[PDB]
């Protein structure tokens, strides 16, 4: 269940410690990695047309 | 026009007017301590601005 | 009763007008104008004012010159031109507060109502709020001292309803708006430790004196409660605030991948422009 992301938790078994946590900020690096990931194609694109251009 | 005209309009203003109505106005748009609404925001900018960062974004 | 209330600055510029009309006769004593406003609403709403003759003695302090067929007689006429606005109380442009304004004060505490009092500076070098509230309440005392009026501070702001704003913004053409951005923070960042500076190292001063020098008791009891708020931050060794810090230094790597990938996105127009516009413009020059 905890495999299947239902919930926030992890088992133990040399220690049987339980703990349970969760990172509220998603939205964060989901939108910079995406605004990363779309400004490389335009430092490439900027650099096709600036090889382009040039040789 | 015809029987009826205008005349120009001008203004004057002494250092009382410009110091005192200046700094009137300045602190119309400031605080009263002037230290009271900046944590505020400095405080804000990792509550309420970041739903403007996301949207910004 | 009232928590805050609203001061248009044509009033004290009408205490402009009073320091304009003197005639330079070298008296410039502590005029006492006839504050108007709106007591019905919760808040209070100062649109205008008039003036009353009023002057003191030079050695008696308790003189005080006022009127009462003026004082009808111009609410009467403003009344009957304007309705919306009754009395509310007064105001003196005497920067220091004398015994004789519980007088001053007295005879509209019984013809008019509770009046409020706003104490400024004839001189415009106060870098503070010249407005002061000051309502006149009776408190009860935990010492044991009779009853008598006391001023107690009301916060106050200076704003403009529909007019004022663009008679000020069209007569000044010098100041700026809010102006969001990197100009309008930056001044407020360099001057506020100026505009605190003066005022609480001004205040630190007659403190510190009346503190060793000072006589009459002025109500030491709350002089715990401020020590008491200036030790309510005991020099914390700022431990559980580390991941604050992480979090805000955190923020602060998003306005860097901000800046760093848009101004990446603005040198595509001028790193294109500045290639293909130089090289065709001298190709086609000539």
């Amino acid at each position: 269940m905890i495999l299947d992301k239902k919930f926030h938790g992890i088992l133990d078994q040399g220690e049987g410690v339980l703990i349970i946590f969760d990172e509220p900020p998603v939205d964060k690096t989901y939108e910079a990695a995406l605004e990363t990931i779309q400004n490389m194609s335009k430092v490439v694109d900027s650099l096709y047309n600036k090889a382009k251009k040039l040789t | 026009n015809r029987h009826y005209y205008s005349i120009t309009i001008n203004y004057r203003k002494n250092e009382l007017e410009q110091k005192m109505l200046l700094n009137l106005h300045k602190k119309s748009w400031m605080e009263g301590l002037t230290l009271q609404d900046y944590s505020e925001h400095c405080k804000h900018n990792e509550s309420v601005v970041k739903e403007m960062l996301e949207l910004a974004k | 009763a009232v928590q805050k209330v609203v001061v248009h600055p044509l009033v004290l510029l009408s205490v402009v007008d009073h320091f304009n009309r003197i005639g330079k006769v070298g008296n410039q004593k502590r005029v006492v104008g006839v504050l108007l406003g709106s007591w019905q609403k919760k808040v209070l709403d100062v649109s205008n004012s008039f003036a009353v003759p009023f002057d003191e003695d030079d050695k008696d302090d308790s003189v005080w010159f006022l009127d009462h067929d003026y004082l009808e007689n111009m609410y009467g006429m403003f009344k009957k031109v304007n309705a919306r606005e009754r009395i509310v109380g007064w105001y003196h442009t005497g920067p220091k507060l004398h015994k004789n304004d519980i007088a001053i004060n007295e005879l509209m505490k019984r013809y008019c109502p509770n009046s409020v009092l706003v104490i400024i500076d004839v001189k415009p070098k106060d870098l503070g709020l010249p407005t002061e509230a000051y309502i006149s309440v009776e408190e009860v005392h935990d010492d044991g001292t009779p009853t008598s009026k006391t001023f107690e501070h009301v916060t106050s702001e200076i704003g403009a309803e529909e007019a004022e704003e663009v008679g000020v913004e069209h007569l000044l053409r010098d100041i700026k708006d809010t102006t969001v951005g990197t100009l309008s923070q930056r001044i407020t960042n360099q001057v506020h430790g100026l505009k605190g500076l003066n005022s609480k190292l001004l205040d630190i001063r007659s403190y510190l004196e009346k503190v060793a020098t000072g006589k009459l008791p002025i109500n030491h009891q709350i002089i715990y409660q401020l020590q008491d708020v200036f030790n309510l931050l005991p020099d914390v060794s700022l431990q559980e605030f580390v991941k604050a810090f992480y979090l805000k230094t955190n923020d602060q790597m998003v306005v860097v991948y901000l800046a760093s990938l848009i101004r990446s996105v603005v040198a595509l127009h001028n790193l294109i422009n500045n290639k293909i516009a130089n090289r065709d413009a001298e190709k086609k020059e000539g």
